């Protein structure tokens, strides 16, 4: 006896999993990218220790992947709603999670990597504020599992 | 306020009720209202209840010189989109002398644990024309604040009612799609226009 | 700011009904009052398939317009100096409107799509009925934006390539390519339509 | 008594969806009327500057 | 038989396919003689030849007239609902395609007779360019009319 | 049989038929004015030649009010959906073409008018343009009519 | 019997035609009044000429009072909704055509004001200009007093 | 019997009557003010005659007051529904009204001090404009008390 | 069988891919392009290199395209709502993940060309930091596919 | 009867009385502060007196505490359907008159108490206008005692 | 009895005296700190002196907590729908009146703070102000203690 | 026995406790990490210790983890309404509380690490600010744990 429309709850969580987080990672790859654009005029070695911001982004887009990836593989055809209103709590967790991190990792990478241009002692306040950043991604994921496998 | 039509298989199991009924054959109307509720002597007979179907078949004696009767024919059923079991107000069949008439029914409807009601249930186009039929009819009924609850009765009270007034209708759900597809395009090009501008200046 | 602030107010308390109608039909049990299923279905297929219809042909035609003119200003303008560039650069305005080509073959294929039912009731309307009235809508909604982004995009890197062209005659043949990648989208589009609607039958 | 449902009216649909979208228009042509006049430029310029 | 407000959507179509004709065709009017007076202060001797773009302007004008009429015409009592849609349907095709084919001719011919102003052998660019323009109203039209004759 | 609140679509036709056409003329008469006003202080003799656009809105105006008195004419009680239907679309065929077309006007008028202050010859042109402008409004009173009576 | 809450619409009418009314008039005398007092400064001869334009949206004003007089005085507890939504349609017809009228007549207040002080000439062409800004907000009273009328 | 709810309108009515009137009075009060200040530090010996235009915006307050005092007195909890949307009609037309007035009083206050400081004579034709815009919510006024003792 | 109404979503899913898909591969192209044609005239002997970030955005519109068809095919008229909800998910996925995508291949597109045409070493890093963008639409891309298929 | 939702009314009406005064109270006291701030530096010996507009604030506040206090106390769970809605009417016409009384108080007393800094004389002036701006406030809590008692 | 949804106001009570006051005392401290940065330029032996802003927002969020708390522990399950109403005014009254003192503190603040900078006359000022715009908060705590206890 | 739909809240308070609060955790990251990568050029001996407002916030996305871990666990299949509003109550309290919060620490050590650039003793007045920035979450992370424990 489970209502059909049920399962759209579902499908939702796995969506709004994989946009929000590749959202977020898109916005930090942007600015982050503005940033290496801009300096890289200047101070061309930086260039790969300057990249770490966008390989941080592609992390969050790997935790919005993964997310959704269980998400969808935890779905059925006569899914209850309970466990469909879990799974949209996860997906809603992840992506707006990834989202947040997504727009810290890249408004950090930007003014960083600039900054280090100029000053290149910043490379490690740098990488310490990025990593903090991830966290938040982190905690998104965390919570996000444990609702989907809920 | 007069008490609603009951009837009952070791409690009360079905449930009837309105302000006015009232019915035409050849257009000559007749008011039923004192006759059925309340009074007891509402011939009953043929009536029939299952958890899934119910058949009312209320009768007044000499009515349009025959002994008329009126089923109302009403069933609930699950329907898998969602969990719960609806009902619906299926057919509406008079009997009369040697003879029958059948109403299909349009909007009566709702989950079975709560009642239904509406204004003016009636065959008359003016009145929303609920009752309807193919082939035209000799028979006109009207119910002026109609409500009914065929399904999880719990004593004399009616359940919460779901209504036939809904904030929207058909037509008015392609209306509001037709006017907001308008009116996006409208306010497009009103921007558009009031974006104008002129020049302060010209050349030599 | 005055219309955006309009626009986002309005968009604003839109929204904020939505959430506050939707928590308090949740906590009052009406689920079954909000039933999506009856919008869909009372709201009759003609209305899905010919809005489908008119946006598949009207945006399309609105990409092609928009690109027509965000590049002509530029051909224009940039021609001042460079007389040469008026026959050259028109490339772009012709895979411009070639978006609004794209329009009407989705809209008049689709509008052969188009059927009578002689029926009002949901069941004898029927799954093939309102299957047609949506995927139309769709496919029409689909060819009309896609149409609409590829001539937008043209439109941009024409004005681009115009611009550029002012400046060095010899450019213009190379960066054509990137016009060329605009409108294969609006080709993607295209195709789209036409499998959404290859199955599609109203009567 | 008997727990009889509200008299909701026939014409529920239109009456509501009437004053709805009536005064939703009338707020706004309300609202934007006030705000063009409270942005109304007051146009002393010959004098801003003498009294700034 | 039918629903007694059908005509409704009919109606809708009809006064769509006017205003938004009339609409683009008032922008692309206001702007042209906006470039046609500037041009002007400095060119008297360029008017006659320079109003084309205001031409087009009425011609697209001119099919949001058509069509209006058209389904004007089509409006009767008992329309179905099928009719009244093929007429909506007719109604935004034109309206929508007028309004972007009123916005192209405005600013192109604006633009065109700036330039001409200082290029003479720009005009016939001009020309080439918003033919390609209001051929766009062309379509719109086409497609309205063989909704409104289905 | 005549739903009972049938009368409010005719009831609309009626009042934008006036308000839409209105506002455009108003829009018309006043960029024309600041026009004029701004001309003036330089060219006085060209003050009474150069009303015209501000004729013309008036015109865009009279249109309304054509289209409104026929509606109102036409509102009896016990009017039925279709015709109240029609009633609206001619009400608002003809005030939002004469909104447009108010808009139109006063542009061109104000564009023209501080061009023939500058260079006499324009004057021609500008007629030119503010007729070719007008007749949207005339469409819109013309689809109007057509819609009401029939 | 009607129903009950016919009531609205007719009050409604009678709020929309006061208040709309009182708004273009308010609009037209404040910046008519910048304009005089921007004026004054330089030449405090023409402050009684100049204040015509506050007295003409003073005449909107008016408008707007005998409208809505005439709807308060037709209600009744009784009201048919066919007089009722007839109310309405000439209160709007009346108060938004006036709030038309009124930024025009404010607008070409404040320009042609401040021209005259510039250049007395433009005097008449004010007037002319000011007159046709009202005939505006006649048409909306006219419709008006039809609509309350029938 | 009237529904319970009826009395709402009434309510709102009152309330309105109030808030409304009050939040033009309080702008015409603020801008008069500031105008105020402004003309005060140049010519402080006008202080005394320039505060007149925050006197009058309080007389939009008070038109407010009554209305709503009026409203007050007559609300009844078996007030008839159409009562009750008179009231609302009084309440807004008073209300809305004096936001007008108070707009054109709270300009005209502004403009009108900053140039009387530095021209006298501007005195006469400022009392006149702002009799002009108080008139506005008198108007207001006499609809609302029409309405609420209809 | 299942419910009529129910191929509405898996309609949309695969609208949805296809659009959303085509804004992002839209912007990207777009930004990209105006880059490219600001640079060649600078840098003309990077032009067949600076080309590749369309192509990036030509690959998100393929993922658009991959998904679309296979919703298009696996749609019929009587799919279970479970289905349709799902086709509807994979079609979200890929879209606005695209249209994030794309907003990042535009911008790092336009930046990095920018750049290199100033200092070409930064070429290599911006093809990095293309495909970390890129991969943005895959991960999109990958739930799609597996959401159809299940 | 008395329906289970009766006191959410009267309810809000408390809240409303009590938020939007203390609204307007802040907004008054903000700016008042900031030109007192302003002032200080220049003329510190003012201070003392120049105050006094935020005690008019407070004064705003006042009123809202008196009406919010006066609600609470009236209202009951039995409360009747009418009793609540005058007591929401006296909510929103205490607190949204304040919220006007707030605004005009602060925007006087930032200009009033630069101009006074600059200028001994303004003060007297100022205070009878902050006396006016006040008398807003006491209407509004005049207005909502008689509902509420009503 | 009690419908079973009676809670939900009790909860939101619960979650607006927290929230809100948190947003209240949040922008205080913001603003404040903001213009403890600045001044401490040149002034640094005022920072330890100048904090009370900072703390007065501190009791905003002090108020918050204390109101929340109340509501939560007083929460029982079959809550009657009366008390649950009362709660939720509770909760509005403590949060938007915290709020609006939030406003309060961090607009004096940032300005008095900095103007004490240059002037140290005006400290005393200063914290009258703040206190004046505290009771604010104050009041909203009072009012929400009387419904909460009612 | 209990509504099905009561999960609904369960997992929008387990949701929303966690993605609120990260988000004001992100603003903080942010802006802090900004104003770290802008004083280390001039001062960049002081980047670590200044990197406090990165770890401070990082502290709400804490707070927001472990509220929305509480919620998870306290979650199941058939809780009533009465609990899923306690646990949406308790994550709106601790998400929006740290939103409030996250913009207070934001603001503060952007403003603060700049500040100190010119003086180091503000250090100190800074971290004060700070804590009383994020007693804030740690006050709404009080009251959601009462919350979701009743």
């Amino acid at each position: 006896n489970n209502p059909e429309y049920s399962s759209f709850f579902g499908v939702m969580g796995a969506s709004s999993a994989m946009v929000f987080s590749a959202m977020g990672a898109a916005y930090g790859t942007a600015k982050s990218g503005t940033g290496i654009a801009a300096m890289s005029v200047m101070r061309p070695e930086l260039i790969m220790k300057s990249i770490i911001p966008v390989v941080m982004a592609g992390i969050i887009a790997i935790y919005g992947l993964v997310v959704a990836v269980l998400i969808a593989n935890s779905l059925t055809d006569g899914i209850t709603l309970y466990r469909s209103f879990l799974q949209l709590g996860a997906g809603l967790s992840v992506g707006l999670s990834g989202l947040a991190a997504g727009f810290a990792i890249g408004i950090v990478g930007d003014a960083g990597v600039r900054g280090t241009a100029q000053q290149p002692r910043l490379f490690v306040g740098m990488i310490l504020i990025l990593i903090f950043a991830e966290v938040l991604g982190l905690y998104g994921l965390i919570v996000a599992l444990i609702l989907s496998t809920k | 306020i007069h008490p609603p039509v009951s009837y009952n298989d070791t409690a009360p199991r079905i449930l009837f009720w309105a302000q006015n009924f009232s019915v035409a054959y050849k257009d000559e109307w007749k008011d039923l209202t004192s006759l059925t509720f309340g009074v007891e002597n509402l011939n009953l007979t043929g009536s029939f209840w299952n958890d899934s179907f119910a058949m009312l078949s209320l009768t007044y004696e000499p009515l349009f010189g025959a002994t008329v009767t009126f089923k109302f024919i009403l069933a609930s059923r699950f329907y898998p989109v969602s969990a719960r079991y609806w009902f619906t107000m299926e057919r509406l069949e008079i009997h009369s002398n040697g003879s029958v008439a059948h109403f299909n029914v349009s909007q009566v409807t709702g989950p079975s644990i709560y009642s239904f009601h509406c204004e003016y249930v009636s065959s008359l186009s003016k009145k929303g024309s609920l009752l309807v039929t193919n082939v035209p009819s000799l028979w006109q009924m009207t119910l002026h604040n109609f409500q009914i609850q065929a399904f999880n009765v719990t004593g004399e009270q009616f359940s919460y009612a779901s209504d036939c007034a809904g904030f929207f209708s058909p037509g008015i759900w392609m209306g509001l799609l037709t006017t907001l597809f308008m009116l996006f395009i409208f306010t497009y090009g009103l921007h558009m226009i009031l974006s104008l501008k002129t020049m302060d200046r010209f050349d030599d | 700011t005055g219309l955006e602030l309009l626009y986002l107010g309005i968009f604003v308390a839109f929204w904020a009904c939505m959430i506050v109608v939707g928590i308090c039909y949740t906590i009052f049990d009406l689920g079954f009052r909000f039933d999506v299923a009856w919008f869909l279905t009372e709201t009759s297929p003609f209305m899905w398939s010919n809005l489908g219809i008119g946006l598949a042909i009207s945006l399309s035609v609105v990409g092609a317009a928009w690109g027509i003119y965000i590049t002509g200003s530029s051909i224009i303008g940039g021609g001042v100096k460079a007389p040469r560039i008026k026959t050259k650069n028109l490339v772009s305005i012709i895979f411009c409107e070639a978006v609004a080509i794209y329009g009407i073959i989705m809209a008049i294929v689709i509008s052969n799509m188009a059927e009578p039912f002689s029926a009002t009731d949901p069941k004898a309307i029927g799954h093939r009925n309102y299957h047609a009235g949506y995927s139309m809508f769709g496919a029409g909604l689909t060819v009309g934006l896609s149409n609409l982004f590829c001539g937008v995009c043209v439109g941009i890197v024409g004005s681009g390539a115009a611009l550029a062209d002012a400046q060095n005659p010899s450019l213009f043949v190379k960066i054509l390519i990137v016009e060329i990648f605009g409108s294969a989208i609006g080709l993607f589009g295209v195709i789209v339509a036409i499998l959404q609607t290859s199955r599609v039958k109203m009567g | 008594p008997y727990n009889l449902a509200y008299k909701y009216n026939l014409e529920y649909s239109v009456v509501f969806n009437l004053v709805l979208w009536i005064m939703t228009g009338l707020a706004l042509a309300v609202i934007i009327t006030s705000y063009n006049i409270w942005n109304m430029d007051p146009g002393y310029d010959s004098i801003i500057y003498r009294m700034t």
